[PDB]
RNA sequence: UGGAGGUGAUUUAAAUGCCA
RNA sequence: GCCCGCCGCCUGGGGAGUACGGCCGCAAGGCUGAAACUUAAAGGAAUUGGCGGGGGAGCACUACAAGGGGUGGAGCGUGCGGU
RNA sequence: ACGGCUUUUCCGGAGUGUAAAAAGCUCCGGGAAUAAGGGCUGGGCAAGGCCGGUGGCAGCCGCCGCGGUAAUACCGGCGGCCC
């Protein structure tokens, strides 16, 4: 997914392992629901 | 890290290709060869414009300031788009009536964009009915069309 | 040149030295500024320079580069103390540069001017440009470089009449030493005058670390110290 | 007599229903049109406004529909004091 | 004088903060 | 560290590893990858202090442990909030 | 404030100039007479620690930043600085 290590730093944001998991759940809908 | 990649005598082509390919990682040169300012720009490469006012509004200043800054909604002529302009001077909002032909400049901030606490305004009125707003605000001249 | 030559005759009495160079000077043995340097001594009494370079205190051979107040926090507020940077030198062949610290501005200035006499050096001058080929001591004899902090400087000779083209706090140091024409090329962050000043000082020092032949001397005009004042 | 924030100039009486958020206050005045008050920066420090506090605001001649602006509050020693004079009828607060 | 690794253990509940 | 070679990548923080289009895979997914717009800082290594439901050393009847007398419940004296 | 002086520029007049004009240039008569604005005045950046308004409002602000009833920073008056 071509990640960049500046974003695991947790200073003023939320965990990256849990943001990726939420980008995926949207790319699953833009694809089923007429991502055809 | 090594020394530097194509430092040969007969290595011109690879050198020119390297430089030409890493020039695009810039942002001022890219924004220029593609001509991206235009076709995203309501004034279309001009230093003024002329519009017709639609209403009068006021905005809130930024976080560590307090006040309301007066402004107007202008609709252009050459395009038909709608921009938000700002009236400079103590008591200017008392001259801009509806249905006026105003002139429009930039505002001169960083990168051509906005400035100061007024965060999203990027144009300022100069002329109202062909009488410099600067004069009107301080007497010294009379206003046409009522 | 008189008032700054009775000054030494006044100082030379009420001064009973404690180091050894003090004895040597006060007994008429050592009698000229050019013979305490290249021999490995130590200099801890600031009256030695008042006697051999009595002009170093003339208020037009003095200079106050920057003043800045710094802070450290404590459970009863902030404790604030100053820092001054000052340079001194006759405008002929000698310079010095020091810092000093205090809790007011006259005391910091006093210590700075003091420690700027115990950090004195002599340089080499000449004329090594490609345009001017006279033999007169107005410029650096050949390009030198000195580094400090995060700031690299490089000083290039320049033709007679062209002024001093360097930053702001380089001009004072290079004017107090006698140089009058120069060019320049720098790097790093040149907004922290402490590091910029120390790099210029180190370059002027490194002037005398380049090997020369006895014939290169009568082609650039290299004078060491005074040159017929 | 007494110094009370009467309607001076063009003031309005603000009695709020709900705070949608970020300072917007839906007010329910005797005028009828849903007005939406906002707040200046001089009082956002020392005072504390909520629902049921009849207070004074100021409207704006633009559309005369969703307007109002706090300038001063009312203390519990005035809110019901303002009944006997009948300057305001409280049945604009129970329907 | 001064540091680098390893294996063990580490104990009921216990949240939140005008304005200058 | 001082030199002689070759190849890969970087150009303020976000938007974004996202949209669109291709090539792989049975599916999960992988590789390639922008612009509108928004913002004056985001980041690094060290220094005084303050703090820790971190560690050591030492304290104190406005702390405890061992003890003596009580205030908190009733009526009045006096001070305060509110009305 | 008194005494004198000049006529580049300004009004009339004569030559010359020009395809014809006009400008221009040489001579005459009057007259110091006909002729300075624009922007800045907290730091970067030369220049005020003065007077009167305004009270987080009005306004200023390329960036940093002023204004909360004692404003060198906003609006004026008087001073000063660069062209
Ligand atoms: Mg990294
Ligand atoms: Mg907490
Ligand atoms: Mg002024
Ligand atoms: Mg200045
Ligand atoms: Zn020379």
């Amino acid at each position: 997914m071509k990640r960049r290590p500046r974003k695991w730093k947790k200073k003023g944001r939320m965990r990256w392992k849990w943001i990726k998991k939420r980008i995926r759940r949207l790319k699953r809908q833009r694809k089923k629901e007429r991502g055809l | 890290p090594g020394k530097k990649a194509p430092n040969g005598e007969f290595a011109g082509r690879k050198l020119k290709l390297k430089r030409k390919k890493f020039r695009w990682s810039d942002i001022r040169y890219k924004r220029r060869v593609l001509r991206l300012k235009e076709k995203s720009d309501p004034l279309e490469g001009a230093p003024q414009a002329r519009g017709i006012v639609l209403e009068k509004i006021a905005v809130e200043a930024k976080q560590p300031n307090s006040g309301m800054r007066k402004a107007v909604r202008v609709q252009l002529i050459k395009n038909g788009k709608v921009v938000t302009a700002f009236c400079p001077g103590d008591g200017a909002i008392k001259f801009i009536d509806e249905h006026d032909e105003v002139i429009i400049e930039g505002i001169g901030g960083p990168k051509g964009g906005s400035m100061g606490d007024i965060p999203g305004i990027r144009y300022k009125v100069v002329k109202v009915n062909r009488v410099s707003l600067k004069e009107l605000v301080k007497g010294r001249k009379e206003k046409p069309r009522r | 040149s008189q008032e700054w030559k009775e000054y030494a005759k006044r100082v030379l009495d009420e001064w009973q030295p404690k180091t050894k160079l003090g004895m040597l000077v006060k007994e008429g043995q050592i009698t000229d500024i050019h013979e305490i340097f290249r021999k490995g001594y130590q200099i801890k009494e600031p009256e030695i320079i008042d006697v051999l370079l009595p002009e170093v205190n003339a208020r037009e051979n003095q200079e106050i580069l920057d003043i800045a107040l710094t802070v450290r926090m404590t459970d009863s507020g902030r404790r604030v103390r100053f820092r001054v940077l000052a340079a001194v030198g006759n405008r002929d062949g000698y310079v010095g540069l020091g810092i000093g610290h205090g809790r007011e501005v006259g005391i910091a200035i006093r210590k700075a001017i003091n420690y700027a006499k115990l950090n004195i050096i002599e340089i080499k001058r000449g004329c090594g440009s490609w345009e001017c080929r006279c033999r007169r001591p107005h410029s650096v004899p050949f390009t030198v470089e000195g580094k400090e902090g995060s700031v690299r400087v490089k000083l290039i000779p320049g033709p007679r009449g062209l002024g001093l083209v360097i930053g702001d706090v380089g001009k004072k140091i290079l004017r107090l030493a006698g140089i009058q024409d120069v060019w320049s090329q720098t790097l790093g962050e040149t907004r922290t005058t402490v590091n910029f000043a120390k790099a210029v000082f180190n370059a002027l020092y490194n002037t005398n670390k380049v090997v020369v032949t006895p014939e290169m001397i009568e082609r650039y005009g290299i004078v060491v110290g005074r040159a017929m004042p | 007599v007494i110094r009370v924030p009467l309607p001076e100039g063009n003031q309005l009486f603000g009695v709020v229903e709900q705070a949608l958020g970020a300072g917007w206050m839906d007010v329910r005045c005797e005028d009828g049109k849903i007005r939406r008050c906002r707040i200046p920066g001089k009082l956002r420090r020392r005072v504390w406004i909520r629902v049921g506090d009849l207070v004074i605001v100021q409207p704006w001649p633009v559309q005369s529909d969703k307007r109002g602006d706090i300038v001063y509050r009312y203390t519990q020693t005035q809110v019901d004091w303002l009944l006997r004079k009948g300057k305001i009828t409280q049945e604009f607060l129970t329907g």
